[PDB]
């Protein structure tokens, strides 16, 4: 009994582009970096410290 | 409202700075040219300053007496990012000699460095502190680190200073004359550094071989790991979380006495892309891995000694109840025991921002990460080994002329040795029960 | 000065550069094409020759003032037939740029957008509609005598015997205008705001980025297995999928190999590296040549 | 053998002046002999020569 | 920019330098006419180290050819790459040395050395920031061993702080071509020990052995030995001229190599070396390179290091490669060969990495070692010296120029003291 | 395309028989392909520069990166196509030395002009077609 075809014999990789699920969420190199969404520590009322009138008080 | 000034001196300092700044740029979405593509408000002021037209100048300075690496920085992919006049380059290398970089050649470059530091700091009026990077076992790096620490300690005074210093490995090393300038630099930095962090290379080699399954890692991977560590430490200053901690709350929960300011750092998880999917990555198990001694980035075995302070920072989607459960398990296990006069020494921080994976890197995408900084009495073993090396070297006065001939007197070795012996005494003395 | 030999050349080149710099600094109404139209009034008989006094008067009328030494040097260089008269045509043939490729692409696409019929020519009246609608939102479609009224936006060009505006003179006039405007960015800004068209290539792949990518892929193969190996490891994928056994790689095949070996490059960067690797331009890479480049190359 | 010994035409020279693009013979006078190349034999080198 | 200047003298010095310049010109892609024809920009960024700029974009080497007889320079000017050296860098006399140290160091050298001193001073003040000097010469010849070392003394007096290396091809007694060899050898080594920052010992028998038994080449010439010497000489300064993971200049190598001022006599080696017929059958890897590194069969000196203990050693790697395997290989070879390493200097190996390999190879290794086994040639030379000197054979030629037996006496004293301290610093223990 | 090139002499890579500089047909397109003609006689080599090269004349072939002349000998070699000799690069100049440096100092001769004769070995002939 012939072992079906030689192509039926197992190969380490196959013509499936995404051969293993391992590499489908990996970061693709030349992609532009993505700006983070609305996630950083609240800082809005402290601007009246870089307001230049803060110093020279008298 | 917060800015931190990063200093990179020595070839190791510059190589680490390149990697960490690349990670920072990727984190904040800047292109290599330093331009923002047209895409909730930034808060990248910590690392970059906006010129007014789109360009973002990093808040860093590079110092070296050997112009090769700085020339490569000015030639590589980041030419348009760095400000050209904040990359200071010398003429001749110190050639692994501490006295050359501390007494003869660095004098004509420290003035320019101070001028540029002042010019960078005048912009920062909510400045948090200074971070410094240097290889201890390198001549110019060590000498300029000592000189800059001495000058800044009197120029600014109370500003917090953290030094992520690269000590030579105990059993392996590159040079042969590293003990001399190693102890010289340690003596210099003892009273000039608020926080010191160990960065030996063989332990991170071990981490890479065991976890990342890389048989021949190079310095690039090491720098990437260090960059991930520093990003995890700093993310609290630029990303909201349940518990926020600043660099000001480090000398209060990590420095019981001013003499003891050397802390060792861990990181977790260290998982490759091929490894991430078959792991659930529980917070409890990553914490268990972090406290495992072989997961240390320093060849210091904490189960040799006591624990004084323990500060851990989480980033991702962790939950405080699981945090407390993991801490309870850590306290329950008997292989880890703290010092008698510290009932509670745990300082926990939480941040919402998950770590970002770098293209061309090797770490995988994860949803939870922990960075670790601890005080252990077992750290004295590396100092004892350096003492043994220095005794073996100084017994027959080898290499001594190479330090005598350029202006530093012979008596520095004796005082440095006495100081390090005093540190060894302090480390044991802080380890006896009342 | 001391124009003995190529002193002539170095002394006329500076005059070229200062003329260019003066026009660029003016940056406004003054256009180089105005010189061509202003010389014919002094030409009288269109012989192509003008004396030194008339040349000086014409230059002073434009507003480009020069020293007496300069005038003698220009006379010496551009008096080709040595009759003592400078050839203004020969002068204007110089000091004219051939134009940047980016500006050429922009002007060609601008012309093609109008010339939908692709006949290569354009009716002068057609340009007027765009030139006016870009400037006003309430101009409304039909004017009473719109042809003559809005022909003032046009006729800075010239028309052939048929009367259609030719692509060559279109690009020539914009080239002549782009002499005071020596900015790629600001020139593109003017053109795009004037024509109401916003398109351009984002960027071209740069050599240092190419070097970074090749260094990354060059280092990645080292990490696997042992030092002597990675050659057999690279050969083994080629054996796995090279069915015809011819020995030729392709773009998609190289993309697959990179995807197998944990390297997801952009399509554009992959095309850039492919083009850099191949000089035959056949879109095929010899496997042994690729191996030799990636593995055995002293230069980065 | 058949691929080695194929036919070929040498380009003619006008006024005996060599110009780029012609196909010419190179001959060592001291051997009184013409140079040829053996592609099938491979030199000992990583690059193919 | 931290450039170095080259001075060579004598027949052997000229022969070594001629091929060193051809090799460096080939690596930098400079044609014999002096016009750059490289491929990448890395070849031009640091070209100022060895070459000075001229009109037309051409470059000239900063080398000085110094001698008493114009025969050797006369022959070398007519060969390939003879047009690079500018004609003002040739200096020579009209008499010749006669293989006499006395005539080459007291009579003709003294009167001739003014011009060569003037030209070297001119070039040294010309260079931006001088880094150091390299010399290549022979200890068995007259003109070299005398006038070159007198130049060494004068330039050391003039520039005390600069680094100075010498490549001395000290001849062997197995097959020597000169009978007055030990005399001028001892005089040269005595004069050189107090002035040379580094010493680079070269032996002809070692080169013959390597080229015959490793290259398997049946009929080599002096050209081949010159090429090995040139490759070794270029290897030390590779990371100085080109980028790398670990930069290590000449001063760094010195400070990491010499523990004591008077122990600055080193032996070197190059790797890998293979026959053409075995290239396909050898896999070039770090273990193979480090195994070929420390083989006493590979050294360029007649001294066997297995008879002594390595005081210090250094490693110059060329070619892209990670540092892990280098680190554990160094540690492994130190652990399994602890008996051959002197104990009180643990981890006495320096390592440096440069990412630009030699053209035609992917990886390369330059080894320089300071070991106590080097004293064997000192004792053998001293024994030959005393064996002739007891009879005062050939001393009339030396005494004909005012020299007396005293200088011989303290030269023997200096050699005895050196061979004496090389024993104390091989027997000293913690 | 395949180009005729040479690379500097190395003990690692020396000729199988001649042991001298190699000549090789390779895929390299670098500077090694740079080949230049030279007119035969010693007296007029310099002044013949810039003059048209005419076929059928005795010429010299020299490499640019090495300034070495290509030549052949009665050196035996075996391949498929019968028994054949060797082609390589080498300077077959006459052995006697001449005082070029001292002539330089006096000012009688300048470097670009040659002074050493080369033997008949180095000659090469370009052959065109007989009929159009
Ligand atoms: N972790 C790490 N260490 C480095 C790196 N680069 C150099 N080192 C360390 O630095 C030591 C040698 O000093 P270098 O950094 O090469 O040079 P330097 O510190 O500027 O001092 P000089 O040698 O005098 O120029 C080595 O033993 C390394 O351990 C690096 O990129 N990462
Ligand atoms: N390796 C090598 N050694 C050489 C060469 N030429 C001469 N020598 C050595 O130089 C020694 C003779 O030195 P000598 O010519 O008298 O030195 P000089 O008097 O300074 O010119 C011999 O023992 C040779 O071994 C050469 O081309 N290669
Ligand atoms: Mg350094």
């Amino acid at each position: 009994y012939t072992p079906d075809a030689l192509s039926a014999s197992r190969t380490f990789h196959k013509d499936t582009i995404f051969e293993k699920d391992y590499q489908k969420h990996i970061p693709e190199l030349g992609s532009k970096p993505t700006v983070p969404k609305d996630k950083a520590r609240p800082y809005n009322e402290f601007t009246k410290t870089y307001d230049s009138t803060h110093m020279k008080i008298p | 409202m917060r800015e931190v000034i990063s200093i990179h001196v020595g070839q190791g300092g510059i190589q680490v700075g390149n990697a960490c700044w690349e990670l920072f740029c990727l984190e904040h979405g800047i292109q290599p040219d330093g331009q923002m593509p047209s895409d909730g408000d930034d808060a990248f002021n910590t690392f970059f300053s906006e010129t007014g037209a789109g360009k973002h100048v990093p808040r860093a300075v590079f110092l070296d007496l050997e112009p090769t690496v700085i020339d490569e920085v000015r030639t590589g992919t980041y030419r348009q990012l760095f400000h050209p006049e904040q990359l200071i380059s010398g003429k001749e290398d110190a050639a692994n000699n501490f006295a050359r970089g501390h007494y003869t050649i660095g004098k004509e470059i420290v003035d320019l460095c101070l001028d540029r530091i002042r010019k960078l700091a005048d912009n920062c009026t909510g400045l948090q502190g200074f971070l410094v990077f240097n290889s201890v076992g390198g001549g110019t790096g060590s000498g300029l680190g000592s000189l800059l620490l001495e000058r800044l300690s009197v120029d600014y005074g109370k500003k917090s200073k953290l030094g992520f210093t690269i000590y030579p490995s105990p059993q392996v090393s590159t040079a042969v004359v590293e003990p001399y300038n190693s102890i010289l630099s340690t003596h210099s930095l003892l009273e000039h550094t608020d926080v010191a962090v160990m960065l030996d290379n063989e332990a991170i080699y071990d981490i890479c071989r065991r976890n990342l399954d890389i048989e021949r890692p190079t310095y690039t991977n090491l720098n990437r790991l260090i960059a991930q560590v520093i990003s995890s430490l700093t993310a609290s200053l630029r990303f909201d979380g349940a518990l926020n901690v600043d660099i000001t709350e480090f000398q209060t929960n990590l420095v019981p006495y001013p003499r003891i300011h050397f802390m060792l750092s861990s990181y977790a998880p260290i998982i490759s892309a091929e490894k991430a999917y078959h792991e659930q990555l529980s917070v409890a198990e990553i914490t268990n891995s972090a406290f495992e001694p072989a997961n240390m980035m320093a060849k210091c075995d904490p189960r040799h000694g006591k624990y004084m302070a323990c500060s851990m920072m989480y980033r991702g989607d962790v939950v405080p109840k699981d945090v407390n459960a993991s801490i309870a398990t850590i306290k329950t296990k008997r292989t880890i025991q703290f010092v008698d006069w510290c009932p509670t020494g745990f300082k926990v921080g939480i941040n919402y921002q998950p770590p970002t994976v770098v293209p061309g890197g090797d770490l995988a995408k994860v949803m939870r990460a922990v960075c670790m900084i601890s005080n252990s009495t077992a750290i004295a073993e590396v100092f004892s080994r350096l003492d043994h090396k220095f005794d073996l070297m100084y017994a027959k006065r080898a290499f001594v002329h190479w330090y005598v001939g350029e202006g530093m007197e012979e008596g520095e070795f004796s005082e440095a040795r006495e100081d390090l012996a005093a540190l060894e005494k302090d480390y044991e003395e802080v380890g006896i029960e009342t | 000065m001391s124009l003995y030999g190529v002193g002539l050349n170095v002394q006329v080149d500076r005059i070229k550069t200062e003329f260019r710099l003066y026009v660029s600094k003016q940056k406004g109404g003054l256009n180089v094409r105005n010189l061509r139209r202003i010389f014919e009034q002094l030409d009288y008989q269109q012989n192509g020759q003008l004396n030194l006094d008339d040349f000086k008067a014409g230059l002073n009328k434009f507003g480009f003032f020069l020293k007496n030494v300069d005038y003698q040097c220009l006379l010496k260089y551009f008096d080709v037939e040595q009759n003592g008269n400078v050839n203004y045509l020969a002068f204007l043939s110089c000091i004219s740029q051939t134009l940047n490729q980016r500006r050429a692409n922009f002007v060609l696409k601008v012309f093609d957008s109008i010339d939908s019929e692709q006949k290569g020519a354009v009716h002068p009246f057609s340009l007027a509609e765009r030139l006016e609608v870009v400037k006003n939102k309430d101009y409304q479609i039909g004017s009473k005598t719109r042809e003559q009224l809005v022909g003032e936006y046009v006729a800075q060009f010239h028309k052939n015997q048929d009367g259609l505006i030719t692509r060559d003179e279109f690009v020539s006039y914009y080239e002549d205008l782009g002499l005071g405007i020596s900015s790629d960015q600001h020139f593109i800004e003017i053109l795009q705001t004037q024509w109401g068209i916003k398109e351009d290539d984002d960027l071209a792949i740069t050599k240092e980025e190419v070097k970074g990518i090749v260094k990354t892929i060059r280092q990645k193969l080292i990490q696997k297995t042992k030092g002597a190996n990675d050659e057999f490891l690279l050969r083994k994928l080629f054996k796995e999928f090279d069915i015809s056994n011819s020995g030729f790689l392709t773009l998609d095949e190289m993309n697959a190999m990179l995807i197998k070996l944990e390297i997801p490059i952009q399509k554009r960067y992959l095309n850039a590296v492919f083009s850099q690797l191949d000089r035959n331009h056949s879109g095929v890479i010899e496997f042994e040549e690729f191996v030799y480049y990636i593995v055995n190359d002293p230069y980065p | 053998l058949k691929r080695s010994l194929g036919g070929v035409n040498l380009s003619y020279a006008n006024e005996g002046l060599v110009k780029f693009g012609y196909t010419v013979m190179i001959e060592s006078d001291f051997m009184n002999a013409v140079v040829a190349s053996n592609i099938w034999d491979k030199i000992t080198g990583t690059e193919e020569a | 920019m931290r450039e170095i200047v080259h001075i060579q003298g004598g027949q052997c010095g000229n022969q070594i330098g001629a091929k060193f310049w051809e090799v460096i010109s080939d690596e930098h892609g400079i044609d014999p006419t002096g016009t750059y024809h490289g491929d990448s920009d890395l070849q031009l960024e640091r070209i100022n180290v060895y070459y000075n700029e001229a009109t037309g974009g051409r470059y000239v080497p900063r080398a000085i050819l110094m001698d008493l007889e114009p025969g050797t320079m006369d022959s070398v000017r007519a060969g390939p790459f003879g047009q690079l050296f500018r004609p003002d860098n040739f200096v020579f006399g009209q008499t010749g040395a006669g293989n006499n140290w006395a005539k080459g160091h007291y009579t003709e050298g003294a009167e001739l050395i003014d011009s060569v001193l003037d030209v070297v001073r001119k070039e040294a003040e010309g260079c931006d920031c001088l880094q150091g000097f390299q010399i290549t010469h022979s200890l068995g010849g007259g003109t070299g061993s005398g006038m070159g070392t007198l130049l060494i003394s004068k330039v050391r007096e003039e520039y005390p702080d600069r680094i100075m290396e010498t490549f001395s091809v000290v001849p062997s007694p197995k097959v020597s071509d000169t009978v007055v060899e030990p005399y001028n050898a001892t005089l040269s080594v005595h004069q050189l020990v107090e002035n040379a920052d580094e010493c680079m010992v070269i032996d002809n028998e070692a080169l013959y052995d390597i080229c015959f038994r490793t290259l398997k080449l049946t009929t080599p010439t002096y050209g081949d030995l010159n090429h090995l010497v040139s490759a070794a000489m270029s290897g030390v300064t590779c990371c100085l001229r080109f980028p790398g993971q670990l930069n290590s200049d000449l001063r760094k190598l010195a400070v990491n190599l010499i523990p004591f001022p008077r122990l600055h006599f080193f032996m070197i080696g190059f790797a890998p070396l293979t026959s053409r017929g075995s290239q396909q059958y050898r896999a070039l890897t770090v273990p193979e390179l480090t195994q070929q590194m420390f083989d006493a069969k590979n050294m360029m000196c007649a001294a066997d290091p297995r008879h002594g203990r390595y005081l210090t050693a250094s490693a110059l790697f060329r070619g892209r490669m990670s540092t892990k395997e280098v680190d554990e290989q160094m540690l492994n070879v130190q652990n399994k060969n602890s008996s051959y390493f002197v104990e009180w200097i643990p981890n006495n190996i320096k390592s440096s990495i440069c990412d630009i390999p030699p053209k035609g190879l992917k990886m390369a290794v330059t080894f320089v070692g300071n070991s106590t086994a080097i004293q064997e040639m000192f004792k053998r030379v001293a024994e030959q010296f005393t064996a002739m000197f007891r009879r005062k054979a050939f001393l009339h030629w030396y005494t004909g120029e005012g020299m007396d037996e005293m200088e011989f006496t303290e030269a023997e004293s200096n050699m005895n003291d050196l061979v004496s301290e090389y024993q104390q610093y091989q027997d000293a223990t913690a | 395309p395949l180009y005729l090139t040479s690379s500097h002499i190395t003990p690692q890579k020396c000729a199988k028989f001649s042991r001298k500089q190699e000549v090789s047909i390779s895929t390299n397109e670098g500077i090694n392909s740079a080949w230049c003609f030279e007119y035969m006689d010693p007296k007029l080599r310099y002044e013949m520069k810039g003059q048209p090269v005419r076929s059928g004349e005795p010429v010299l072939i020299k490499h640019i990166p090495t300034c070495q002349w290509l030549a052949t000998d009665n050196v035996q070699y075996n391949n498929e196509f019968g028994q054949e000799f060797e082609v390589f690069c080498n300077s077959y100049q006459c052995h006697n030395k001449t005082q070029n440096l001292i002539a330089e100092k006096v000012g009688r001769k300048t470097i670009e002009t040659p002074m050493r004769n080369q033997t008949n070995q180095n000659t090469f002939r370009i052959v065109t077609a007989l009929y159009p």
